[PDB]
Parts: C-alpha cells; sequence; structure tokens
C-alpha cells in the first residue's frame, strides 16, 4: 500500500544528511500543493475492549475494531461503510443498516459523541474517503496507516506530527506550537532540515519498517 | 496516552 515507495523516499532524504548542512534551508522545501486532504485529527485508543476510534480532520469518524474490521462514517452524519477484514467494502447508513451492524454502529456513535465533545482538533488552522488499515503504538508514539497509502505518526511527549504522503512524495509536520508546514521530501534532502525534524524523519523509517513487517 | 491531546 505505497509503503516500500515511502520507505526509498525516507531512505535517500536521511541519507542525505538533512541537518548536516553548511546552511539548512528548510523553508525552501516547502511545497503548499502538496497539501493533504486527509489526517487523523482526534483518536481514542479503546482498544482494551473495542478497538481504536478516530476522527479525519474532514469530521468523518471511524473506527478500527479489535477484529480487524473497520466502520466508517461520513461527515453528512448518517453515510456509513464497512470495510471487512477481507477488505470487502459496504455502504449503508445510520438509519437503514443490518442487525448484524447495530452493535458496531451504537459502538461508532459513541466514539463520535466523545471525540466530537472532548480533545483539540489537529490541524484545525488548515483547509485541506479512507479508512484505517493498520495502526500501532510504541512508547512515544501512535503510528496509523491509511487506505490511501498515507501515513501518519503522532509524537506524545512534544505533541509534533508527521502526516507521510507517498503520492506525493511529501512530509508534512507540525511543530509543538502548531504550525503546520507540507514539504517535499526530495526538497528536503536538496536543502535539509532542522536536527528535530530530522529525528523524527529517522524515526519514520523505523516506523514504515515496523508496517512493512507486519 | 490513551487519547489525542486535550
Ligand atoms: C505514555 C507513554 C510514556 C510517555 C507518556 C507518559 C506515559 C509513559 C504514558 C505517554
Amino acid at each position: 500500500c505505497h509503503l516500500s515507495d515511502m520507505l526509498q523516499q525516507l531512505h535517500s532524504v536521511n541519507a542525505s544528511k538533512p541537518s548536516e548542512r553548511g546552511l539548512v534551508r528548510q523553508e525552501e522545501a516547502e511545497d503548499p500543493a502538496c497539501i493533504p486532504i486527509f489526517w487523523v485529527s482526534k483518536w481514542v485508543d479503546y482498544s482494551d475492549k473495542y478497538g481504536l476510534g478516530y476522527q479525519l480532520c474532514d469530521n468523518s469518524v471511524g473506527v478500527l475494531f479489535n477484529d480487524s474490521t473497520r466502520l466508517i462514517l461520513y461527515n453528512d452524519g448518517d453515510s456509513l461503510q464497512y470495510i471487512e477484514r477481507d477488505g470487502t467494502e459496504s455502504y449503508l447508513t445510520v438509519s437503514s443498516h443490518p442487525n448484524s451492524l447495530m452493535k458496531k454502529i451504537t459502538l461508532l456513535k459513541y466514539f463520535r459523541n466523545y471525540m466530537s465533545e472532548h480533545l483539540l482538533k489537529a490541524g484545525a488552522n488548515i483547509t485541506p474517503l479512507p479508512y484505517l488499515r493498520t495502526w500501532f503504538r510504541t512508547r512515544s508514539a501512535i503510528i496509523l496507516h491509511l487506505s490511501n497509502g498515507s501515513v501518519q505518526i503522532n509524537f506524545f511527549q512534544d505533541h509534533t506530527k508527521l502526516i507521510l504522503c507517498p503520492l506525493m512524495a511529501a512530509v508534512t509536520y507540525i511543530d509543538e506550537k502548531r504550525d503546520f508546514r507540507t514539504y517535499r521530501l526530495s526538497l528536503l534532502e536538496e536543502y535539509g532540515c532542522c536536527k528535530e525534524l530530522a529525528s523524527r524523519l529517522r524515526y519514520a523509517r523505523t516506523m514504515v519498517d515496523k508496517l512493512l513487517s507486519s | 496516552p490513551l487519547h489525542s491531546t486535550m
């Protein structure tokens, strides 16, 4: 799911030692045309019993249940998409659905209501349907792999975040002050970047390796 | 954390 391409993109940038330049010109690597359309704006880890609930930046919500199935609710508040473990996609609505999905739909409603009333929305000041294919958490970050190939990594301690988009060969970095910047990885290789971002990109490569090994 | 940032 574009993971191999992303790995190669990261390897190239990391091997170029972006923070070891006579003059780092990170700003020259920005590319407004590569701004992502979708990213995870909120999430709730209730995997001890049900799964991982999350909200995308367009206000749609979704859940990757422990049984590896997914249920997505569009931002119109009624349209739904169910994805089986095998990837088989089915479409329905909150008002018209099979009884077999009643429980998962109720669970999604609970998740929606919660995230809607609580938590900050990541990338709120930025103007941009995939489902969550895979996710895992390390001791320092949560890794989210979307069906459109994007990989998002949220770092717990400093709240910085990376949204990797392999189709655009781009990466969006949200720093501690919530500054949202989108870069072309090829330009980061050419112009370099600060030590902090370089470190996050090295970590990202390792996280992509994990997604590939899973 | 068990949820994203508040
Ligand atoms: C999460 C993982 C470690 C860092 C921080 C605090 C605690 C230990 C729970 C988030």
